[PDB]
């Protein structure tokens, strides 16, 4: 007899067994009675929203209740009812209830009362699932790596949620854990008086002393352990295998700062004993080092003068760390020295770690870094200051410095005394680690260790508090999949170690948060570890090496040819011809080159009456091989352009010319006015060039407008054109490619000064940011203006051709430089509106 | 209006290139170096660059492994990606059609079907050329999904045939 459930607006019907339904009943009478009254939409924390959260409660309920042969029957029944084919795939259903419509749009109705009841009332989850995702070992890959301090502010709610969610995974191992704990306390007293339970300060929120002694380093490195060590275990747990096989799955791990005692344990784990006596071990060293670095340098009492200052900057609360943005390493380490030259060696600040090429911390006494940052308040330039109107090259350095949340000095010389001690504690426990199975690389050196001589514990408590770290050297990975079990979520170590390997095949999940999915899909979620499909379990990263990289083919003549993402449109060469108002008004230059078949779109500057452009592209298209198609090039600045070339294009298009391309000028259109050129008059793409960052924003939002029509950037950095946008060709993109690549219909092509293979070769396959630290960037095509002047189709004089034949070039750093001299013979100029020209340096000019 | 000077200089005083104004690019200059060459033959020289390039990188010199399509071009500048499921074909094909399994654009992709061959060039191109004449594609119009039809594209895509149930026969 069907069982209906029934709570505000919302019925769940399942098919219960007949010699049930009296004590399936009974259950029903006290579930009613324990959920809150209905209020505007099911508003409620605790408040069911869906009837399988609903459904979910009542599993939950059960639970608490000692009435077996219902809890799994009511499980086996839950799974067969909303997990078809995934039954031990919840995270993944729970995540999808966030797509629907009908359930409110939010993940705290989800998580919870779901997959907390699930867990809950589920029996051993010892299954071993579909674990092929490894099986091939030549085209998967899994790296663990593990957070460090100061990744978060509040990171004492994540042990919060995860043992109110996953108690029963965790339940026998932090009660374990925190008897080592509290055996140990007792040595390193008068230091935290508050206590260190963390049992009686989960079950109890109100034993739980405030956040300001929490986050300190004591007291947040045997947390922080354990919060990495109850997400392996939830990892291990969930998917039902052991932690020694586990990790056979694993190729190689390593850690941050803090994290690299859990990743060199996570090998020294075989079996469920083992695991926990290894993290017993790990936990204990974790309180030395804690203890040590507060008693070797204990912060004082710093005056509520340079914090209040600090704050009004926009800066953090003054700490021992020292982050700067934005700037390379070799500009970092010379305003250092020079920020020392004013300081003794007892204050000294030196490179401590380094997230990136523009994002490094340095180490040192709060007044020393606050005088750091004093100077480098001098030395910057506000966020709204506008850089687009002054050169680049002459530009103020942008940054925004701050200090993170971590009580103590690490990777740097003020801890270097605190390590002899530190390893006496080493030799006054049972503190030793057992032989190593996977390679582990070192945060400074990048070797393995297993060949060493000297030990484990020894050498790493000596790295995290000398040594500095090289973060990139320590990451060189070969593997796909990247998985972070550590703090902070989104606002952790995931992120940066993500945008470092971006386009290197790296697929980083966040096994700290499951929140999916992020609009963007730049890292995965919890659910993708445990996703059990054979070959629908595993998403795959932007491998920019192999994904985006060229390829070819080969004619039925005998001729080959390029395939790209440009050149499959194109149907030919991946590269165009931008249209010039001087040069690309020649018919021949367009019908003569089509012929040989490359793309090339006609400048509209050079007509100025619609009758003039109709006899150009008659005359084109006459001459040019029946078929192939041209594109034209028109300008935004001037309205009488655009009021007698627009209608010219519709009604064109209309007959059916082969007009093909509109490339809009200087000037990106509005939404509006881009509307009609996309919908109405029916071309194949649209050239859409902007000249700056705030333009790169407003073609976007044009292209997700218009989710089916191509867009080609046509990105030019103002190197080489007539009308030359001066911005870096670089640092526009380098901040928002993985911007414009969230299109399905983006076509991104470059030009500002381009002339051969060799020069363009890095764009099109992207290693143009290796130079900058960046991963592998492509680019669709190279657009090219002005190496194509010097042609026999352009009917520009041979006098001038060959003044720029003598004329000589300038190397891309210097281009900039050309506001003064005739930098390679050529210079920039006003014109009559004011925006720069680039001329070959004449008696004219 | 001081652009025009340098592409006409028989015109201006004394065919004095000093006195005219050429815009050109300080980064491409050092790239120009030939004069009076066909631009044909400079992105000729420029595409087999890439060419030698792109081989001595992964195809290890050797052109055999290339994927050679039949037709480059058509469907996106991606590698044609419609809805994958109902990307096929077949020796023995016949496509019965209900209220069920109608949609513009999707059964466009299943007439087409997987190889870029003749018939998926033709179905799938939203233009065809008229003498020089691009105009729409009269197969997405005459091709549209009509109660109880009925498609076969026998024989590896030989030949499409449509039939319609006139006067209560197909
Ligand atoms: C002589 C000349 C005229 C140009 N005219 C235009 C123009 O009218 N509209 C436009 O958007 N870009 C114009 N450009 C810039 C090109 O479209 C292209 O963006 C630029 O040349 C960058 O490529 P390059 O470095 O190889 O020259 C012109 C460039 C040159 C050299």
């Amino acid at each position: 007899r069907p069982f209906q459930l029934t709570h505000g607006s919302i019925e769940h019907t399942l098919l219960v067994p007949n010699d049930l339904f009296f004590n399936y009943s009974q259950l029903k009478d006290e579930f009613i009675k324990t959920l809150p009254e209905p209020t505007e939409g099911f508003a409620g924390d605790d408040e069911p929203s869906s009837p399988a959260e609903l459904y979910g409660k009542f599993i939950g309920f059960i639970s608490n209740a000692q009435f077996p042969q219902i809890v799994e029957l009511s499980l086996k029944d839950f799974e067969s009812r909303f997990l078809d084919n995934n039954n031990d795939n919840i995270h993944s259903f729970a995540v999808k209830l966030l797509d629907d419509e009908t359930y409110p749009t939010t993940i705290a109705k989800v998580k919870e009362n779901i997959v907390k009841n699930y867990y809950k009332a589920v029996k051993s989850i010892n299954k071993v699932e579909s674990n092929l995702l490894y099986h091939c070992k030549h085209d998967a890959k899994l790296v663990a790596i593990f957070g460090g301090q100061g990744n978060t502010d509040d990171y004492f709610e994540e042990l919060r949620e995860l043992y109110t969610l996953y108690q029963g995974l965790i339940e026998d191992l932090l009660v374990s854990i925190a008897e080592k704990l509290n055996q140990l306390h007792p040595s390193f007293d008068k230091i935290y008086t508050q206590g260190l339970n963390i049992l009686s300060w989960l079950k109890h929120p109100e034993t739980t002393p405030d956040q300001d002694y929490l986050l300190s380093v004591p007291v947040s490195c045997p947390v922080i352990c354990v919060i990495q060590l109850c997400h392996y275990t939830i990892t291990c747990k969930v998917l039902g295998l052991t932690p020694g096989e586990f990790r056979n799955s694993l190729k190689w791990s390593t850690g941050h700062s803090q994290g690299l005692v859990t990743a060199v344990t996570i090998a020294a784990s075989d079996s469920w004993d083992s695991f926990l006596k290894n993290s017993l071990t790990a936990v204990s060293l974790l309180l030395f080092i804690g203890s040590r670095c507060l008693s070797t340098y204990p912060r004082t009492s710093l005056p509520p003068t340079m914090l209040q200052d600090s704050l009004d900057n926009g800066e953090g609360r003054p700490s021992p760390m020292l982050s700067v943005r934005d700037l390379s390493i070799k500009q970092v380490e010379k305003f250092i020295e020079q920020t020392n030259s004013h300081l003794p060696r007892e204050k000294h600040i030196a490179i401590s770690l380094i997230n990136g090429a523009r994002n490094l911390v340095l180490s040192g006494p709060p007044e020393s870094l606050y005088g750091f940052n004093l100077n480098l308040r001098n030395q910057k330039a506000p966020m709204g200051l506008d850089q687009s109107r002054v050169p680049f090259s002459e530009r103020k350095l942008k940054c925004s410095n701050r200090f993170l949340p971590i009580f103590a000095p690490f990777h740097s010389h003020l801890l270097a005394d605190a390590t002899e001690l530190i390893l006496d504690d080493v030799k006054e426990h049972g503190l030793s680690f057992e032989g190593l199975k996977i390679p582990v690389y070192d945060t400074f050196d990048g070797s393995d260790f297993q060949a060493l001589k000297e030990p484990i514990i020894d050498r790493v408590v000596k790295l995290i508090t000398e040594l500095p770290v090289h973060w990139e050297e320590a990451t060189n990975h070969k593997a796909t999949h990247i998985l972070d079990f550590g703090p902070g979520g989104v606002s952790g170590l995931g992120v940066l170690t993500h945008r470092n390997k971006e386009g290197t095949g790296a697929r980083i999940i966040l096994a700290g948060t499951l929140d999916s999915n992020p609009i963007d899909d730049e890292y995965g979620f919890k659910h993708e570890i445990f996703q059990t499909s054979a070959d629908k379990a595993i998403k795959w990263a932007p491998d920019w090496l192999k994904e985006l990289r060229p390829t070819l083919v080969k004619n039925s003549e005998g001729k080959i040819y390029v395939k790209t993402k440009f050149s499959q449109l194109l149907g030919r060469a991946p590269l165009m011809v931008a249209g010039m108002t001087p040069t690309t008004v020649n018919t021949d230059i367009v019908s003569a080159s089509l012929n040989a078949g490359y793309h090339i779109e006609l400048a509209g500057g050079g007509y100025f009456s619609p009758v003039m452009m109709t006899r150009a592209i008659d005359d084109i298209v006459s001459r040019i091989k029946p078929g192939y198609g041209l594109g034209i090039n028109l300008i935004y600045v001037n309205p009488f352009m655009l009021q007698w070339g627009i209608p010219l294009i519709k009604d064109l298009r209309e007959k059916g010319y082969p007009i093909q391309s509109l490339t809009i000028g200087a000037g990106v259109p509005s939404i509006e006015v881009a509307t009609e050129y996309i919908e109405d008059l029916g071309l194949t793409h649209l050239g859409l060039k902007p000249g700056s960052v705030d333009a790169i924003s407003q073609v976007i939002a044009i292209a997700k407008a218009h989710p089916t029509f191509p867009i080609v950037l046509q990105w030019t950095g103002g190197r080489g054109g007539g009308h030359h946008s001066f911005e870096d060709f670089h640092q526009p993109i380098i901040q928002m490619y993985s911007k414009i690549r969230r299109c399905s219909n983006i076509v991104l092509v470059a030009g500002s000064g381009f002339g051969s293979d060799e020069d363009t070769y890095p764009y099109l396959s992207g290693y143009w940011s290796e130079k900058f630290n960046y991963p592998p960037m492509p680019f669709d095509g190279v657009l090219f203006g002005s190496r194509v002047m010097t042609s026999k189709e352009s009917h520009t004089s041979l006098a001038a051709k060959k003044l720029i034949v003598e004329c000589k070039g300038v190397p891309d750093q210097q281009w900039e430089q050309t506001y003064k001299k005739p930098t390679g013979g050529i210079i920039t100029v006003r014109s009559e509106m004011g925006e720069p020209i680039h001329k070959i340096a004449t008696r004219g000019v | 209006d001081s652009l025009w000077q340098s592409e006409d200089l028989e015109s201006v005083v004394d065919e004095d290139v000093q006195r005219t104004c050429i815009l050109h690019g300080p980064v491409a200059s050092q790239y120009t170096s030939k004069v009076d060459e066909p631009i044909g033959d400079i992105l000729n020289s420029i595409h087999e660059g890439h060419i030698a390039r792109l081989i001595k990188e992964e195809y290890a010199g050797d052109e055999s492994k290339i994927p050679v399509v039949e037709y480059f071009g058509g469907k996106k500048p991606a590698s044609v990606s419609a809805t994958s499921v109902n990307i096929i074909d077949g020796n023995q094909v016949v496509y019965e059609i209900d209220s069920e399994l109608p949609n513009k654009q999707e059964w466009l992709d299943l007439l087409a079907g997987t190889e870029l061959n003749w018939l998926q060039a033709f179905i799938s191109t939203d233009r065809i050329v008229q003498g020089s004449k691009h105009v729409s594609n009269p197969l997405h119009d005459i091709l549209t999904p009509a109660k109880h039809s009925k498609v076969t594209i026998d024989k590896k895509t030989k030949k499409l045939t449509a039939f319609e149930n006139i006067k209560g026969d197909l």
